[PDB]
């Protein structure tokens, strides 16, 4: 019932630039949305929970914002460690716990 | 010390069954809800299953409904996933993850999945 | 549907709705007769008179989040001439005394709210029964969420 | 039958009852008139029409046991020559989250449940106001547990 | 104040009152017509008949004090030339299980109580809707505290 | 370490009064309800009285109603039974016992009386 | 209002045999029923609470069952110390906390 | 160890602004409500301002309403009083005090102001 | 809306005598009234809260009583420490947290 879009599919930037990741839902999901980071060869890692709250131990450059259908994850200054795949997760029931398509971030 | 350790994956012929395990340690396992989340080779993450702390609420993805069965043993502090009639689309790496289980109306869940297992590979072909 | 024609309405929450309060008149023991309309999830009054207005909502939760959770239920009126929504009935409940700590079970809880009273309404007034947290709404069973009026005079 | 022949009923819980919900009528300010019957702890409706149905129950507890305690209150109707019962009104409350630990006081708590709404009834319907935990019922005072209907049109 | 000569009343709590429950009527969406009087903070009934009686109160608190807090709401009736008041409706709630510990936040809480039922009343009866803890009363918003009756017969 | 210790029994004449004591130790006495239960010579057990943790609820058996009075002192951690208008039929050994006091509707009480005192003998000769 | 019966009055068995004690109530008490053991010259000892729950420190050979009006206490294997008097207690309010007549258990 | 320590007072011209601080230590400051209370030389006590634990409720005396602004920083464990348009009648020693904030209906407050600061002198030269 | 009176303005007693201080309110404040003591050169000190409860660490000779509009603070036997200024505070909202005019207890 709920469809997750993530823009852009691929973002190619240099270290130090601002990264803006977008997650859109076909219907309103209030603020029950999370952001996860997956580095190559590792399990997923919780970045943001409930749209805007930063998880424990996460650097201050990551920030979440948005509500309803529009969500944004901003990295004020890209670090080399931050080049990975980022997924948004809507935590409603229809359908339950759906992950987005993911956005990969690489070097120029 | 807080860790999840999975096991049981492997190479299976189609239509057979395989049972995945997820032993928890370092935290009060009997108070957390649990998720199974898989990742096909070269694909993204796909949520598989969920159960609450006492198993009152269970949820399954449409692609696995009727074939998978999530369960738990709180005396052994372990989570189980029973996979029957494996197809080719089930070939993936399977992770288990814990969740606070705090929700509104049983439909909207706060927080997120904060600790995960190392994953176990299932290959069906 | 009676010898003395009288505006009456009893609508229930849509079980197929996804985290939203949508009123329906389409099931066993829900009615909408004698001029009372349902437009934009609101009840439209056909005649001037003294009406009995009532509504019940039922909320459900698993554990308590870090933010304080207030549950409100309010029946409001929009006149044919006035500017906005005047509250007729309203009640608040606070189901969560403190956040569920890490390592504790997210035990379920239930909280109903009932509102009822008699008000003089003019022809064409809109009535709305709203909540502030649709995500906590519980329509797992039939007779748990409903919204009704019935004219007692004309 | 000194009123205008409208079918009416307002029954209260038997104070002499020992942990069991039995509806009675022979009281001060409790009525049962104009065709409404009371058979097998149920209210029997005499005429087709729009009825106001309401009920209040009061639960009381001292502390919390190890098992979870859910308090439900439900008004249902059984049609004439009918096996199943369709629920008209229903509410849930969860007063006990956790068990009272050893060494802690068994502090008292109170929980009321109120149900009300307007429903169309046919001749011969059997209305029941039921609870799930009769052992938690509190009828220490007069006007705390009751069950009533009244026809508004017929 | 005469719609159709049916006795009616819907009074609300005075928002300007200081720790006191005083019923008022001059407000938009509050009525008192067709013989029903308001004297000495009570509703005076003009005609014998079957009345719908209802009332809601809303309590609010910040934390829990060391003393136990019980919140009661009661609708009672005094007959003509009688000297006792019989309670018609009554409900009790216990918002505070334990005292808020030192070093813990005084988190706000809300507790509504709703009472409703149908009763036979005679001419000259005085109805009162009373609470036991006026200091906990919350009429910050409009539709939160109210008390109403309406004749259904005669 | 968890114990109840009773005292006060003896030989009394009918119509007189006697007060039995039950000193508690090893647990939070102010959180438990308390019972008095007696046993006549050669007979079975007979429940006598009950009170909740702060004395809000008191219950008495019909045979002692109007003559006996249960009370408690939470600073001294002691339970008392005041026996007025003694009768020969009151001759028995008296035990006190603690109870969690967890109940439904003030009528049905869960759990049971798990620890008891050693008893004190009351004889109503003449 | 409620009358408790206890059968049998006297039970004479040998060590190792299974003892079955019966407690009946004239009206239903749901599961608010307890079983107490009293050895000669000692205070009673809580054996069973809420019909079927075994008290702390009680050996597993004691077991309780039943509901409503019918309750049963079974001792699967008698020990030389289990020879005592056993009472059931109904924990309703009418009348409150009434003990049964008791069952006497002896050897031979 | 449990103490409130105020600072910032001095001689200020009329019409100017001044900011008083009240650093807390020794207790969970983020759970208590806070008051400002002043005392003119040789006069009695006059309550000035109040705020709840999270700033949801703020209350002011009529003589300071519109000119003073109470605020709080729970990461610094500090209370602030912002004084604009200082007049001769504001000359006083200013104390901060903690409060449990336990209240009924947001109108009646239990307990009292149990720990106070040493005070800071504010003088409006005129 | 509420006016606090405190009588008498000055109280002259000898050490060992009993002090009776009066605090009256133009309208009822139930029992939401406190008593504070201020010695020369110190911040006020909470003596009584909720009309009759004695604060922690306060000597037992201080006692509060009264309700509604009439309140009394009794010092059963004055000690040299007790010569100070005593204020009552009504803790309602109209107006909030108002202090009384104060009563000075001195020797002569």
């Amino acid at each position: 019932e709920i469809v997750l879009t993530q823009s852009p599919a691929t973002l190619s930037l240099s270290p130090g630039e601002r990264a803006t990741l977008s997650c859109r839902a076909s219907q309103s999901v209030y603020s029950y949305l999370a952001w996860y980071q997956q580095k190559p060869g590792q399990a997923p890692r919780l970045l943001i929970y409930d749209a805007s709250n930063r998880a424990t131990g996460i650097p201050a450059r990551f920030s979440g914002s948005g509500s309803g259908t529009d969500f944004t994850l901003t990295i004020s200054s890209l670090e080399p460690e931050d080049f990975a795949v980022y997924y948004c997760q809507q935590r409603s029931n229809w359908p339950p716990f759906t992950f987005g398509p993911g956005t990969k971030v690489d070097i120029k | 010390q807080v860790q999840l350790v999975e096991s049981g994956g492997g190479v299976v012929q189609p239509g057979r069954s395989l049972r995945l395990s997820c032993a928890a340690s370092g935290f009060i396992f009997s108070s957390y809800a649990m998720h199974w989340v898989r990742q096909a080779p070269g694909n993204g993450l796909e949520w598989v299953a969920f159960m609450s702390y006492d198993g009152s609420n269970k949820k399954y993805a449409d692609s696995v409904k009727g074939r998978f069965t999530i369960s738990r043993d709180n005396s052994k502090n372990t989570l189980y996933l029973q996979m029957n009639s494996l197809r080719a689309e089930d070939t993936a790496v399977y992770y288990c993850a814990r969740d606070r289980g705090i929700a509104a109306g049983g439909n909207y869940y706060y927080y997120g999945m904060d600790v995960w297992g190392q994953g176990t590979t299932v290959t069906v072909s | 549907r009676t010898p003395s024609d009288k505006p009456v309405a009893h609508v229930v929450a849509n079980p197929q709705a996804e985290g939203q309060l949508q009123w329906l008149n389409r099931r066993a023991n829900a009615l909408l007769a004698n001029g009372v309309e349902l437009r934009d999830n609101q009840l439209v009054v056909p005649s001037e008179g003294l009406y009995l207005i009532y509504s019940q909502v039922l909320f459900k939760g698993q554990g308590c989040p870090s933010t304080h959770v207030l549950l409100t239920h309010t029946i409001s009126r929009i006149a044919v001439s006035y500017q906005t929504k005047v509250n007729l009935l309203s009640a608040i409940k606070s189901p969560c005394q403190r956040e569920t700590p890490e390592g504790a079970e997210a035990k379920p809880w239930y909280e109903p709210i009932y509102l009822g009273g008699v008000f003089q309404l003019e022809k064409g007034d809109r009535l709305s029964a709203e909540i502030n947290r649709p995500d906590y709404l519980d329509f797992a069973e039939s007779g748990q969420v409903y919204f009704g009026i019935i004219a007692l005079t004309s």
